[PDB]
């Protein structure tokens, strides 16, 4: 589900909700799409927002997994609770 | 209407300026696949567009895999968030001076708000 | 929707079939995965079947694009009708 | 439950290409260190934390497609080629040679697996 | 796909939207929901909105049959154009 | 963290039907009965509770929609009619007058709650 | 997630599954619909499986909840394990 | 081709005796909607009639929600339990001699596969 937080989420489950994004990328309209990204937004917390996923930095994968991963260093570089474990 | 136009060559940093003066022209490459063929409406050229973009091997490699797929479906892909402007965050096309590519750019919505606002 | 040839897909409804293939291979199960690799494999008529999304050929894209882009050319290869259009 | 044991094998950049075969590739040695004395409720825990663990292994990742990297990180077993599959069975097994000793675990394709039971 | 006018949905088509609210109806949060919500009311043009999914009259059923129903006998008590046929 | 406490109120086929004037419909007595002395971790659980035992109440499911029914089934609260929202605030919402006191708490439209707090 | 038992599942997940369950009755085909509904003949171990469904006891309400109900007397009634509570 | 026949006229039980027999008969009413429309093929007929069959207020109400909309889409309400075979769980139509309504009938899978095999 749409959890509030990072720590809500396993790593699995941020995937999930990453490629139900990628799903919504291919819809017709970025109705959907877009309160998707608002919600990725707010929980990563991340300054870049969503360029993590539509333009990630070349020293990491363009993938999923190379989201989690940056997401993951981010957040433990700057004291901010992790993915669920 | 039809798509007419020659359009111009582009680098592997195409929309690198689309948030500046005018932004990007249409690649030729691009109208040459477009080029006398016949559109419903603008929408439709835009989606056609797109769709041919993500299908040129040169300019789809100056995007990540999800914008591709958002321009194979004949959506625009997503600007970077600092280029973005309300609810508008993919990039649209300008008309200059309605099928002349050379009288159409690719811009960020930021910079096409700014030029229709005389900056 | 699950069309029953090729034919009735654009190669955008086809992109948003990969996408929705994507989205189960990350589900907790194969389930639903199962069902939609079979279809898959009935409309596209490929003799490797979903080798072509599991084990794409190096001289291709590992991507939807490029899962497209081959059936496009080996089904016109072999006379085949090809994507809506 | 029981802990992982075990350290496993060195492998190359072609770790299942022998799947197929014999008794099947080998636990990796790096990932064997990733999961030795690690706690699991069953060898179903197991199995996902161990796919889960090759999905982060950047040398083993790197052998498999966007597609099967997706499944291993959620914990489900990479798809096999087509060749390799078994009715329903489509992707890779572990297989116990003689529950949590990695020095006793391999990873089969379906087709192969079922002929090891069988006496081949 | 969300499109952008009754036109454009066949009943069925438009049966299946009401279908995607009521799954949502059920998810964890209203996000999704309440963006498929105001896409309802935008296509519908019915000056009730969504109340002819949650405070459907009792002169008519309460079912997504009721509903396309409704909206058919009231469109076109208005003049507007009805579901694609 | 807390337990629930109070009485309720008797109500009639028409629950909510006031919830946008004075202060809203109260807790249902048998509602109450159903919640007291259970302890919550927060009172978004006890909104969450609350609804879901709506909807096994017979004679409160009934005078609503199949879709309100579902909505309160998984503890949402249910929608309001369209001329009762609020911008985003679609959604019947529960008010305290004076955390877990039932008989402090009622529920209301968003309109009739926004004008409750600016002294109306 | 499609758990393995009803223990796995909470009221309200099970409701998700009974609405996802109605969203495939109205997709195109019955592919993925069969699949949801083998699995739920599977956990519920009623005997009458889907019937529960497309054939509801007149004496409880045709929804979601009355299905809930009645699965839920009938395990007890038998001695099997409940709704994850 | 065209929809022909009348049908017949059912009770509100009409699928009572769909695994006896040949089946139930096409309703009257709904040969009434059906007669004299074109169709693709006996597929597009099935459908059209399914379709139909969840508009009339006295037949929709021998379903279930679940069944009706099913029938709304164009497909074949389910079966009890006991009337499917293998995966045949729907109700299908049976040509007791194609668009004839009056020689076609909805029978259960069950019934079906013995109605061809002498039972
Ligand atoms: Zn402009
Ligand atoms: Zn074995
Ligand atoms: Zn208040
Ligand atoms: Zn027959």
């Amino acid at each position: 589900e749409l959890k509030n937080s990072i720590s809500d989420y396993t790593e699995a489950e941020f995937v999930q909700l990453l490629k139900e994004i990628e799903k919504e990328n291919v819809a017709a309209t970025d109705d959907v799409l877009d309160v998707l990204l608002e919600h990725f937004v707010k929980i990563t917390e991340h300054p870049d927002g969503t360029d993590l996923i539509y333009y990630p930095s070349d020293n990491r994968d363009d993938s999923p997994e190379g989201i989690v991963k940056e997401i993951k260093e981010w957040r433990a570089a700057n004291g901010k609770p992790g993915f669920k474990q | 209407g039809k798509a007419t136009g020659k359009g111009k060559p582009v680098n592997n940093k195409w929309l690198n300026n689309a948030g500046k003066d005018l932004g990007s022209p249409v690649p030729d490459r691009i109208a040459n696949k477009l080029r006398d063929k016949e559109f419903k409406s603008f929408d439709d050229f835009r989606k056609k567009f797109w769709e041919e973009v993500s299908k040129d091997p040169e300019l789809s490699k100056q995007f990540s895999r999800n914008n591709n797929d958002r321009m194979k479906v004949g959506k625009a892909p997503k600007t970077r968030t600092q280029d973005v402007s309300g609810k508008r965050t993919s990039f649209e096309l300008h008309h200059e001076k309605v099928y002349d590519m050379d009288d159409i750019s690719v811009v960020t919505p930021k910079r096409h708000i700014d030029i229709h606002r005389g900056k």
